[PDB]
């Protein structure tokens, strides 16, 4: 299934229970969105940074930076939290709760330089996320494809092909926000392109638990 | 053909929100009020909030004042209505209605529906209302079904005459039921078999049921 | 918790004259308008500036003012007539508007007496722990009735819900079912269920009688 | 606007069993409270914590739990029992108390017609600038009955104000008065004016008429 | 052992009230004090309750941030502050018993709250004039609520209804009140109704004669 | 002779009596709510054609009027009944000058100019219940029409009517204009009849009425 | 009361490479831009971002970070380059703008000694009730000079106003005026009136006096 | 931002006659106070009612009025009377209470020169990331002080903050230090510092230099 309208949809009902996502296209208007970008290019501290996998030492193909008090670890890195958050992201953090009626105290800024860098299949359920975690998803710069897919049940035992696909253009100034069961019954993904692409800021806020 | 379409409505937890647009296709905004009126079931009309568009005006009702934010948008020919900390009073068919003047509504759109409730999407369990001694008297029992709308057929659409597919009522559990009977000549009861189409699209299900004797 | 009220009913003939008033104290203007719903349709817009008809209305539409009382009167009753109408109360500019209490006119019909059926819950109902008796009035006139469950002649109260469909297109008559729902374990305590009817139609009250599995 | 509802009505005669209901779904408690208000007067407590019965209550009076739902049995009805009972949802410690809705429960009697009696307006009145005609339907049995106004055969809405008096103490019969007010011109601008009454006492609508100033 | 309410009475939107409850034959001590209130002719609704002991206070939906109630022991009386009164807000307001924490034994006689925009006004009487047999008065256009009406002095009691006020548009109350009576007593005995509104001082009594 | 058409505060005179100040805001209020107003006003102001008097003689102005407020108003030796209730669109209008002007006021003047034949002619508002330099504020909807003002002669020149500085402000659709200081004491103003046609024109006028 | 401050000066000669730094502790952001102004000329914009020269600006002027401190150098100091230069602290989205204190170029001169000149309030000013008495300073350098006003060897302080010439385009010299008001009584009360100057080409003040009505 | 001024100088030699004046146009009222301030310690009361001398102030203090200008002098100037006046607006009574721009009166002494000290930063601080360049203006006379920082022959403006002390109780000379803060990278990115000192007893600006690492 393909979604660009604003809405709000529930793509799955099982097993967890409902999975809810609702997207927001212009949540952020041109010109701010345009200048936002802009900034949060020239300010944010991104770094790319090391993981290991196979004793070998490597470079995640994104950018990242990470705001709160509490540590975030996921794929074994670690960031370092930062205390101060910058005005902008504070300011559309407080946007957001107001408007979606959800708090947060932590935010993941990813920059994919060009169509090279990604991220690919997962879900957000690293257990400091605590159980059904809400997750909310901003979008600047260029267009890219949000891909998420259903989880199989235990017959299957991971095998991600005869499943549900669903596919969400992620436009300039778009907001995304997943709730529900969405982490524990799906995963998602943004993969590489083959054409130019411009960079493309995201912001990915989250509540982050002892 | 001058419509108007209205997007964003759905199912939502209290204290949860939405974003409402309203498209103006065949014409334009500007110089004009935007109204947004919204409906209960069964009930009258109840105005929300309206906005003139040339300088931006608005006022709202003061059972919503605070929470929800009207514009509108002259580049896009959109206006919109962010709803937020949504109680349960909320739940309402919701239209949007233009107005040359600042309270003559003459373009009206079709309306959205929007659930603002703590129980989540269920589809529809169907028992049998089996006739006995009377001439004519069957039907099926849709029951615990959230949430609205759900669409009652009997035979693919084939029988339509005496059927009565009752308004539906919101029982003290949070789900939805109602009840869509026919009735029928008692001699072909033994002869003529009898199946109600249920069909609910908020949770994607389809549910035929067989009436029979017993 | 309710915001509006229900709409008053009026019964009326073909080819009467219907006069429905709208009163609005201390009132300083002009700007009422006036609108027509359908049942499942969004309202058209019928008159404005308290009497100016609006472009495609009958000539059978009127608006007057009478000091602070307004008023809408149809001069000639026609079949496509019979809908609520609501009415806008004055709506000064900068200030709020206010939706009037709505005015359901529904078509006189000679007197019918209600079919009574009462249908026992379904044995998959009862395989779930949950039992829903329903009784069912079939086409009669006026819509007011009442309907009285008893358990083992022990009255009920609270534990039934009604829904009444709209007045039919062809015959004028309504239909009624009630629907009287408990769990497993107190539906097996009783044997004899009955449904009472009283209705204009009927000079002594109907009893649909059934005994618990029968 | 209105905050609550107004309590339910139920007919029953001396001697019958009484069987109330709340109902409170996702409930974990047991501390249901059941209260007794006569007219005029502050509510009583009468059961506490489900099925304790309060000091001072008669032995007639029960209360059971059966899961979410919650009862209030009267064994044999006595005059004096005829009041409206309200329900205390569950209330938890910390937490904010809900009433639930009435339920009245009237005294039968064998069905009355009432007497129709109409009042033109009166000169002093019209000295003032306001004309109110009153139509009165006194000792009357059930509560249910419509008035319907018409000036020169015109129906009339919304100009009407009817109040209902509570159950007699002797005969249990009801009383009703419905005032229709105009101005002075708008009383002057019509001759024929006449409320028909329909109950079910009544096997046709009664009609009362008078033209104006005889 | 009765509990008495005062403070109450006729207020503009907007404004402010303070309804006293004393306690006599009992005191509060160790205890729960609620509020109730009634609209004319609608079910009860709770809107604020208080836990003696600690001063735990709970509000209902449409109250809270409006109203405050807190009671002195020292005096022996609970108090409810309502601000920012509304016409919603118009009901007649009980005093609460229970020991319990929601059983209320002890309730008290209850006091009458208006809001309103009209102002104190005495009634109009109007002589519903008997025909070719019923009779009865017009107590019409009169502010605020309640107002009482007897016949002949109170010797006239048989066939009397006095039926419940309403409240028409233009913000002042109405009712009437009529008799029984047979034919042959018209001119040849008297009918006399006394109203009597103890907010505005007025008594009227009127003759009904045809 | 001086014509202005900007916005502005325009000192145009400093003497004999001391600083006469007018201030012009055009678009005050927007169009299409402009529209809306002159169309409920119309509608709703309890319009009449009122009577003069001048000298022992009797005259129906050329001008529909309307007064509101809780004191009366007595201009050409007739007195208009004070009206109590504002209505909602006047009372908001009065509360945005005054949020806006720091000006407070308690009186207001409709006047309804139905087509170019209507007018008001030479006066200046210098009754004494509106005291010292009264500082009065006019709003303009519907069609376009001059305010024109002459600077009164001083007392040696024995009322000359001619040769003195005149200025004409067009008023258009939602446009402002406020005077205060000197201007009722040094300075005349009219609405004069146009030879072309004029759509309908109501102006409002607020002013403080004192004791 | 004030809300701003006045700027400082820097004497700088033709050549000479200047750096004015601005300090923003705790900034987070490179959005930083600087401005020049000349008298009586609204500001420039010459450097955004930090370090992004704008159009038109050459390419002497260079704008530079170092942590939380911000530069704006000029390699080389041109004579149409002397005037104000204002800093933007980092203006983030959303929130204010605040601009630093300015930093006055002057260009540097030989040391100028003033010529000191005193004169009386004339008679047609004594016949108004006050009596002004200026003291002339004229060209000088630098801009810093003090002066002192006795009247019968009274010390004076508070009486006296005194304004400075905009540095001269051509001799690069400033002049200074020192006037002091007293009313008519006072003036005609005391006889030698004296302006003592203190300035850094002096080796000792200068007195400039007279005698009242010479 | 700033809410009041830095009270300003008034050079004055012992036994001197000094008159201090505190305009005050609009002034209707003689409630005029005077007070004196010395450096730590807390304002003492001088003159109340513009003329009244205070319970222990000597009899050379005197307070005048000359319609609205108020005046305090000082016949003969002593050694204890240099200090800083305020004077006090006509305070009216309700009304709120305003302080003048103080007066601080120094001693006059001859021409002193400044002897220049330069500091290079210790490499304790080096240790911690910041470099703090001192430059020292030792006992001179006037108070007036121009201080030049140069890094490579580079002005430097807006990285430097200075202090200066009171007029000392012995040879009544004062003191400046200049404080110019980098961080550890600059400080290493530059050679030579210097601060260059320009004075009334010097005929040309003296120049105090050091290289980085000697
Ligand atoms: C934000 N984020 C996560 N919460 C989890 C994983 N990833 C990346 C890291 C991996 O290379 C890859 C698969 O995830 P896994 O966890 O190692 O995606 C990621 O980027
Ligand atoms: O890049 C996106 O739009 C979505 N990002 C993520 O899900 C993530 O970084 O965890
Ligand atoms: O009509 C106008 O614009 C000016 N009106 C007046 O000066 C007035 O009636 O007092
Ligand atoms: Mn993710
Ligand atoms: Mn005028």
């Amino acid at each position: 299934r393909v979604i660009d309208r604003e809405g709000v949809y529930e793509i799955s009902l099982s097993p967890t229970g409902v999975s809810r996502v609702c997207l927001y296209p212009g949540f952020v208007d041109v010109k701010e969105a345009d200048w936002i970008l802009e900034q949060l290019s020239q300010d944010v501290p991104w770094k790319q940074r090391t993981g290991i996998r196979e004793d070998i030492t490597y470079q995640q193909p994104r950018l990242t930076a990470w705001y709160g008090e509490l540590p975030y670890t996921y794929s074994r890195i670690t960031m370092e939290p930062n205390p101060h958050w910058h005005p902008v992201l504070r300011t559309l953090k407080n946007r957001i709760e107001e408007n979606t009626g959800h708090t947060f105290n932590s935010l993941l800024c990813n920059l994919y330089r060009n169509e090279k860098d990604s991220v690919c299949w997962h879900s957000d359920d690293e257990p400091s996320l605590g159980r059904s975690p809400i997750i909310a998803s901003l979008s600047f710069g260029a267009t890219r494809t949000f891909e998420m897919r259903k989880k199989p049940p235990p017959e299957e035992n991971g095998d991600y092909t005869y499943v549900e696909r669903v596919k969400i253009p992620l436009d300039h100034g778009t907001l995304l926000i997943m709730e529900g069961a969405t982490q524990a019954d799906w995963q998602h993904r943004v993969p590489k392109e083959y054409h130019s692409r411009e960079p493309r800021v995201n912001l990915t806020f989250r509540t982050v638990y002892p | 053909e001058v419509q108007l379409v209205e997007s964003g409505g759905g199912l939502v937890q209290p204290g949860g929100s939405l974003r409402l647009s309203c498209a103006a296709s065949g014409f334009n905004f500007s110089y004009s009020s935007i109204h947004w009126v919204r409906q209960a079931p069964g009930k009258g009309l109840e105005w929300v909030a309206y906005i003139y568009s040339s300088s931006g005006y608005t006022s709202y009702a003061d059972s919503v004042k605070g929470r929800f934010t009207i514009s509108a948008d002259t580049s896009k020919n959109t206006a919109y209505l962010q709803m937020n900390s949504l109680r349960a009073e909320d739940t309402a068919v919701y239209y949007c209605a233009r107005g040359d003047s600042w309270y003559a509504m003459d373009y009206w759109g079709q309306g959205t529906l929007v659930t603002v409730s703590s129980a989540s999407t269920k589809g529809p369990s169907v028992f049998p209302l089996a006739p006995s001694s009377g001439t004519a008297a069957l039907g099926c029992l849709v029951k615990d079904y959230f949430p609205e709308p759900v669409t009652v057929s009997w035979n693919s659409g084939a029988l339509t005459s005496g059927v009565h597919t009752f308004p539906a009522v919101l029982q003290s559990s949070g789900l939805y039921s109602l009840s869509s009977v026919v009735t029928v000549p008692s001699s072909s009861l033994g002869t003529q078999t009898y199946i109600c189409n249920v069909n609910h699209k908020p949770s994607n299900t389809k549910v035929d049921k067989k009436v029979e004797p017993k | 918790i309710q915001m509006t009220q229900s709409p008053s009913s009026l019964s009326a003939s073909v080819g009467d004259r219907v006069t429905i008033t709208c009163r609005a104290s201390q009132s300083v203007s002009s700007a009422v308008a006036w609108y027509q719903q359908k049942p499942g349709k969004a309202p058209k817009l019928l008159i404005y500036s308290a009497s100016s008809l609006y472009s495609g209305v009958p000539s059978r539409f009127s608006g007057s003012r009478s000091g602070t009382d307004f008023t809408l009167t149809i001069s000639s009753l026609q079949p496509e007539d019979f809908a609520t109408y609501y009415c806008q109360q004055p709506s000064y500019i900068y200030y709020p508007v206010t939706f009037g209490q709505g005015t359901k006119v529904e078509i006189k019909r000679t007197v019918a007496a209600p079919s009574v059926f009462i249908f026992p819950p379904s044995d998959s109902q009862l395989k779930s722990g949950t039992a829903s008796v329903v009784c069912l009035l079939n086409n009669f006139y006026p819509r007011e009735a009442k309907v009285q469950w008893k358990v083992d002649n022990a009255l009920q109260s609270g534990n039934s819900q009604e829904s009444v469909t709209e007045q039919d297109s062809k015959d004028s008559t309504y239909s009624l079912s009630s629907t009287l729902t408990l769990s497993k374990a107190d539906y097996e305590k009783h044997k004899v269920y009955a449904c009472e009817v009283t209705h204009q139609g009927l000079s002594s009250p109907v009893t649909k009688s059934f005994n618990r599995g029968e």
